[PDB]
Parts: C-alpha cells; sequence; structure tokens
C-alpha cells in the first residue's frame, strides 16, 4: 500500500447501514470541496443508488453543487483503482462513482479517485451484491477548516 | 514491492515539501563560528 | 537551492511577488511537455523536445527583459532567480554579447560536436541561403535545426 | 577551439526517459542495441551514485549528470 | 542589403522569435 | 495537376488513429526486443488493412516537392500517412516526369527508396531484385479478398482490372480462372512498385457489393512478383522486345564514341 | 593493506567520463540525487530485459 495519509472523514448514514469515509484533502482539494460542501448543504439526502454497472462500478447522489459546472481534473498515481470500495468522480455533472469487486483499470484516468470506505464498513457494502438512501450525515473530521462552511 | 514499478520523479516525489534533516541544535554562544554555515553543503564555498 | 525549497534556501526577496504569475505559467506549461505522449513517430518525437527548448528559452528571455532591458527587478531578485535556477546563466552570458543576442541555445554555437567543425544551420541569416538558393532555383531545404527546430536564430533576422 | 559543454535543461533529460518506457516500435531499433552497451558502463555509474550520496544533515542533493 | 529593408523581413516571419517561421 | 498541382496532400489518417505497434495477441508472453508474442503457436496472422489510398483525393503538393524529393510516401501508398503537407516524400503517382528523375537511382533502388537484393525470395515477396527488372506483379489471395462470395472469372477481370487502373500505365491483364491468378504487367518498374505496396493486403469489394459492413475479416489480396511467362508466345515475344530495345542503345553507344573520336 | 603497496601508474589520466564527454551523444545538466538513482533503476531494469 503506497497510498498517501488521509486526511477527512465523513460517516454516512443509509438505510442499509453506517458507511464510513475517509479522503484524500491535500492530494485531491478540488473534489473534496464538490462533497464536503454537497453533504452540509443537503444536497446529497435523500439519494438513492441510481445505477449499478456489473463488475465496475454503482452510481448514486448525482445533483450538483454550484452553477452546474465541472471539476478540476487532478491524478495522483499513488492513488490508483485496484480495489473496491473505493470512491469515484465522474466527469459528468456532480456524480459519485463507487467501485465494485472486479476492480478494473479501465476506469481510471477517466475519473477522479477521491476517497476509501473505513475497513469495518466494507461488509455494508457488500450486502448491495429497492436501492439504498442517504438519511443523516455526520462530518467528523473536516480538513478544510477555514473554507467549508465561511 | 516486487510487483511495483520504480516510481516517477516529477509525479510521485518533486511536489512533497522534505522533512527536517539531522541538525544537532548549536549552543547560540559556543557555537558562534560554526552555527550559520556549519550544516550546508559544501559548508564554505562561497568565500574567497 | 537549485529547484526546490529547502532549509538551505534563502527567502525570495521583493519583486518575486508581481513576476511569479508569469513564471508559474511557465512551469505548468513544462509539465504538460514532460510527459510522454506515446507517439510512435520518430520525427513526432523529437518534435516534442523541440517544445522543451523552447519553453526553456522564454522563461530566460524573460528574466533579461526585466533586468538588462526594463530594469524592473533589483539586482538581489536576478541573483536569487539564477541561483533557484529560474534563468539560464550561460544562455544569458551569450545574449549580452554582440552577435548572439537572439540564440537559441548553446548546443547550436558549439563546433566540436558537428561533423565539420561548423555551426548550426540555423545561425546563417536568411539574406544568405536565399541567395545560393538562387543559384539553385530551388527555395529553402532548411525549415528547422534538429537541436532545437529553430527557424533560425541569427541577429539581423 | 575548445568550448566547454552546454548544460541543457532538466525537463530534456526527464522527456527521453518517459519516452523509452515502452519501446515497440520499430524507431526504436537502434537505441535497443545502445541499451545494451551501455551494461558495461553499468557498475562504473552505481559508484558515481553510491559515493554522492546525501549524508543525514541534508535534506536533498543536486548533482552534475551525464546521461547518453 | 540595408537595414531598413532586414527589419521589414523580420516583421514577416510569424512566431515572434527564432522558433517564427517563414513562409 | 486537377488533383494533384493545385491541392496541397490531406492527411488520411490522425496519428490517435494510427494502430497499436503492439501486434494483436499471438502467444502467451510479448517479447519486448523482436516486439513478437512468444510461448504458444501463431494463428495465420495476416490481416486484411483498414485503410486505403484515395488517388485524387488525396494527392497533393507535399514538403518533398519544394525541396526536390525523388522518392514517394511509401505510408501513401498505403493510405496511412499521418503527416499530410508536412510529409518530406512525395504524395501523388509517379508519372512520366517523375520517372525520368528516377533513372540513375532506380537500377538499385525501387520508387520508395529501399535498396533492392540480389535473390529474389522463396515467396517472391517485398521489395525487388537488381538483376531482372520486373513490370509484372501477381495477383493471389483473391478468394480471401472477395470475402468468400462467388462471382464469374470475366466480372473478377474487370474488378481487378479498375482498382489496378489508376496505379499507372497498365500493359495488359490476363485473370486465369484455373489457377485464380492475376499478371499485372505495367509500362514501368516504379509504378509496379508502387502499386505492389498500394494494393497488398486490401479487399477487393465494393461498398455496394453487399459485404462492405464484414469486409475487415478477410486476408487481403497477395501482391507478389510475376514469375517468367511459360508460354511461348510471350518469350518470343520477349525476344523481340530484347532485341529492339538493344539496337535504340546501339545507337547511343556510338554517338558517345563518335564525341570521343 | 601497509605491507603490500600498489602504487598508480602516471600514464593512466584518460578517465572514462572525461572522454565520454567528448562525443556527440552524452550531454549534461544537474538534477537531484533521488532522481539520478531512481533513473538508474529504470534503466538498468531495461538493459537486463
Ligand atoms: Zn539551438
Ligand atoms: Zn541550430
Ligand atoms: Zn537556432
Ligand atoms: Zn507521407
Amino acid at each position: 500500500n503506497i497510498e498517501p495519509q488521509t486526511t477527512a472523514k465523513c460517516i454516512l448514514y443509509t438505510t442499509k447501514g453506517n458507511i464510513a469515509i475517509e479522503l484524500w484533502a491535500k492530494e485531491c482539494p478540488e473534489t473534496c470541496k464538490r462533497f464536503l460542501s454537497m453533504l452540509s448543504d443537503g444536497t446529497f439526502t435523500n439519494g438513492e443508488f441510481k445505477e449499478l454497472k456489473p463488475t465496475q462500478w454503482l452510481m448514486f447522489n448525482a445533483n450538483s453543487t454550484g452553477e452546474y459546472r465541472t471539476v478540476a481534473e487532478e491524478k495522483n498515481p499513488r492513488i490508483r483503482f485496484n480495489r473496491d470500495g473505493l470512491l469515484g468522480w465522474d466527469r459528468r455533472r456532480n456524480t459519485w462513482f463507487i467501485t465494485v469487486l472486479a476492480d478494473s483499470k479501465h476506469v481510471l484516468n477517466d475519473c477522479n479517485v477521491f476517497g476509501k470506505i473505513v475497513g469495518k464498513s466494507i461488509y455494508i457494502f457488500r450486502e448491495i451484491l429497492y436501492p439504498a438512501v442517504l438519511k443523516d450525515v455526520e462530518i467528523t473530521i473536516p480538513f478544510f477548516e477555514d473554507i467549508f462552511g465561511s | 514491492d516486487d510487483d511495483e514499478p520504480p516510481l516517477s520523479y516529477e509525479q510521485h516525489i518533486e511536489n512533497i515539501e522534505p522533512l527536517d534533516p539531522i541538525n544537532l541544535p548549536l549552543d547560540s554562544q559556543d557555537d558562534e563560528y560554526v552555527k550559520d554555515w556549519l550544516y550546508d553543503s559544501r559548508p564554505l564555498e562561497e568565500d574567497s | 537551492m537549485p529547484r526546490i525549497k529547502t532549509r538551505r534556501s534563502k527567502p525570495a526577496p521583493d519583486g518575486f511577488e508581481k513576476i511569479k504569475p508569469t513564471l508559474t505559467d511557465f512551469e505548468i506549461q513544462l509539465r504538460d511537455a514532460q510527459k510522454d505522449k506515446s507517439s510512435k513517430l520518430a520525427a513526432k518525437s523529437n518534435e516534442q523536445l523541440w517544445e522543451i527548448m523552447q519553453l526553456h528559452h522564454q522563461r530566460s528571455r524573460y528574466i533579461y527583459t526585466l533586468y538588462y532591458k526594463r530594469k524592473a527587478i533589483s539586482k538581489d531578485l536576478y541573483d536569487w532567480l539564477i541561483k533557484e535556477k529560474y534563468a539560464d546563466k550561460l544562455l544569458i552570458a551569450k545574449w549580452r554579447k554582440t552577435g548572439y543576442e537572439k540564440l537559441c541555445c548553446l548546443r547550436c554555437i558549439q563546433k566540436n560536436e558537428t561533423n565539420n567543425g561548423s555551426t548550426c544551420i540555423c545561425r546563417v541569416p536568411r539574406a544568405q541561403l536565399e541567395e545560393e538558393a538562387r543559384k539553385k532555383g530551388t527555395q529553402v531545404s532548411f525549415h528547422q535545426c534538429v537541436h532545437c527546430g529553430c527557424r533560425g536564430c541569427a541577429s539581423t533576422d | 577551439l575548445y568550448t566547454p559543454k552546454a548544460e541543457m535543461p532538466p525537463e530534456h533529460l526527464r522527456k527521453i526517459i518517459n519516452t523509452h518506457s515502452d519501446m515497440a516500435s520499430k524507431m526504436y531499433n537502434t537505441d535497443k542495441k545502445a541499451f545494451l552497451g551501455a551494461l558495461k558502463y553499468l557498475p562504473h555509474a552505481i559508484l558515481k551514485l553510491l559515493e554522492n550520496m546525501p549524508h543525514p544533515w541534508e535534506q536533498a542533493k543536486e548533482v552534475k549528470v551525464l546521461y547518453h | 542589403f540595408t537595414k531598413s529593408e532586414l527589419k521589414r523581413r523580420r516583421k514577416t516571419r510569424k512566431g515572434d522569435g527564432p522558433w517564427g517561421s517563414w513562409s | 495537376m486537377t488533383s494533384w498541382r493545385d491541392k496541397s496532400a490531406k492527411v488520411q489518417v490522425k496519428e490517435s488513429e494510427l494502430p497499436s505497434s503492439i501486434p494483436a495477441q499471438t502467444g502467451l508472453t510479448f517479447n519486448i526486443w523482436y516486439n513478437k508474442w512468444s510461448q504458444g503457436f501463431a494463428g495465420n496472422t495476416r490481416f486484411v488493412s483498414p485503410f486505403a489510398l484515395q488517388p485524387q483525393l488525396h494527392s497533393g503538393k507535399t514538403r518533398g516537392d519544394n525541396d526536390g524529393q525523388l522518392f514517394f510516401c511509401l505510408f501513401f501508398a498505403k493510405g496511412m500517412c499521418c503527416l499530410g503537407p508536412k510529409c518530406e516524400y512525395l504524395h501523388h503517382i509517379p508519372d512520366e516526369e517523375d520517372i525520368g528523375k528516377l533513372a540513375l537511382r532506380t537500377e538499385v533502388l525501387d520508387c520508395f527508396g529501399r535498396e533492392k537484393f540480389a535473390d529474389y525470395r522463396e515467396d517472391m515477396g517485398g521489395i525487388g531484385s537488381f538483376r531482372k527488372k520486373n513490370k509484372t506483379l501477381y495477383v493471389g489471395g483473391i478468394d480471401g479478398a472477395l470475402n468468400s462470395k462467388h462471382l464469374k472469372p470475366a466480372q473478377i477481370e474487370s474488378r481487378i482490372r479498375f482498382v489496378f487502373s489508376r496505379l499507372g500505365d497498365i500493359d495488359r491483364i490476363r485473370y486465369v480462372e484455373s489457377k485464380n491468378c492475376g499478371f499485372v504487367k505495367f509500362k514501368y518498374q516504379a509504378n509496379a512498385e508502387f502499386a505492389k505496396e498500394a494494393m497488398s493486403n486490401q479487399t477487393l469489394l465494393l461498398p455496394s457489393d453487399k459485404e462492405w459492413d464484414d469486409r475487415r475479416e478477410g486476408t487481403g489480396l497477395l501482391v507478389k512478383w510475376a514469375n517468367e511467362d511459360p508460354d511461348p508466345a510471350a518469350q518470343k515475344r520477349l525476344q523481340e522486345e530484347l532485341k529492339l530495345e538493344s539496337l535504340n542503345m546501339m545507337v547511343h553507344l556510338i554517338n558517345n564514341n563518335t564525341n570521343s573520336a | 593493506n601497509e605491507l603490500h603497496p600498489t602504487l598508480p601508474t602516471n600514464h593512466n589520466k584518460t578517465k572514462l567520463l572525461k572522454s565520454l564527454k567528448n562525443t556527440k551523444y552524452f550531454q549534461q545538466t544537474t538534477i537531484d540525487w533521488v532522481e539520478a538513482g531512481l533513473q538508474l533503476c529504470r534503466q538498468g531494469h531495461n538493459m537486463l530485459n
């Protein structure tokens, strides 16, 4: 595991169970600002698991942050798609991307590798193998102290 | 890892700030003659 | 003190903030240039290297005009920009000379490397290569210098 | 005559090494024979790398290099 | 060749500098 | 002229559309010295070309024209060149003006600039010979080119005649049904060399020929060199044209003695 | 080491790296040490393959 040290944690509260999530905020400053904003602004809440792509990814919380614009592309080749449970980010308007079990490298360099799942709750994610919705959000560790909420 | 290609400099390494090296804190009084230039690479290179 | 900031690096002098937006814009054009675009053709591959020689040349004309032409920077900032490897010292040293004011690089006046002990073809003035062309009736079998992709760096030109 | 060596940009060496990662084109056939000619001189390059190693009081060292 | 003829021709090449293309 | 002298040559294939330098998948592990696949059996690795030459559409002036280039772009002959007007070789069909400039050099080189060899080859493949001036191109693989549909041998002859007609002065064509073989003789060596590269590994079938969607699965029409003609009418005709071209240079070999005196 | 000295010979001033920088084929630059060593790992792995 050559990946960097994670910096921001955001616990998701779904109907299936708790999804603990950690984020790389130094190595990827922009996609954290599109994520941590829309958690606290409530625009992710009550979002259904939308489209399962078998062996590739599953997609939820597609609504859009600000001005319906894009995200400045940033890649670190220490942070790659080799596992399941890796959060991604589609090039489209403000849409998540959660990698399956086949973990192919064909989805790389086309999406933004963004965060992980803390290993206690990868078993909750494997229950999906009536989609789940997002009830509550608690941002336990914000890295962006200044920008977020100001 | 044995399967990992030797990682590239300008993508992985060049943007990180370096950590501190091993320096002993020089006494402000005893080490007055040396403590400006002691830990330099080629310490007194620019003196005539 | 060449490229990355360490504890042995001195803090930057006064006028660095006003020139820093242009130097950051040269710096991100080199990062696009460093990466490998996977190119099959041998003629396309050295064409990528010519972009690096040009981007290097232009950032050194930038610091050269700020100090030797416009005098918009102090000498303490110029000594810092040399030591922190922003500007090529040995290339600026030829630009000060007479006949070398617009020289593309140092590899093109280096006589020992050539087959014939000569300069590069890009150092010959365009008036003169057009002249023996008139002897033959064919325009120019010269477009870009092999070491730079220079179309002619002569002073009169 | 004798002018000394041109000091080149450090980006020029990077680009050449990033280009030679995948040598599947026929344009690389002469350079592949140069990699086998370089193998005789590899223990000399190892000695120059290891004698110029950073000591524990310095963070980073810049060194002059010579590259094919 | 004269200097005023030389100054008018260096404006004809496009790219503003030694990478400025003739024709 | 209408096609070539007024235009500039266009780009047939973009550089991002150029095919991968790695071949498809023949064995288990790829050898990075020889650029081949190893450890297994190969599976008749020939394939048809996804591109082709469009004589009137793609010809135009190039940077080889302004510099005085003798030789022709081989990727233009294949329909693959990505430089277009930047390329240092000629993008048009060889003609009597340029072939007159390929006179001293064409004895040992071909029209693309490649050296010729003494022996031919065991299967009469790529480049020619500097011992024999062979102006006739063998055509084979016609079953693989037509994608295994049937046609009459009279209609096969015409479909060979048309696609070869553009590539230069065609001397004669004689399709054989007994051996599915086309013997296409040109006026010039330099147009046989151009046509051999241009129609190698192509498809014969036309866009209206009902299999234009599926034609990439083939093997293409093989284009090798032609052996000596065994029927005795052409051998006497070979003896005739040997004698009359001899006397033409019996004239000039006593003119440069007359210049000598 | 003190008992068996091996003396240098005065003729040998040829020095591999100086005769190699005479030719066209080698150039100079200045880089980080960690960059130079990571290059030689990549370069020596190509030679053996
Ligand atoms: Zn140059
Ligand atoms: Zn030059
Ligand atoms: Zn030049
Ligand atoms: Zn071409």
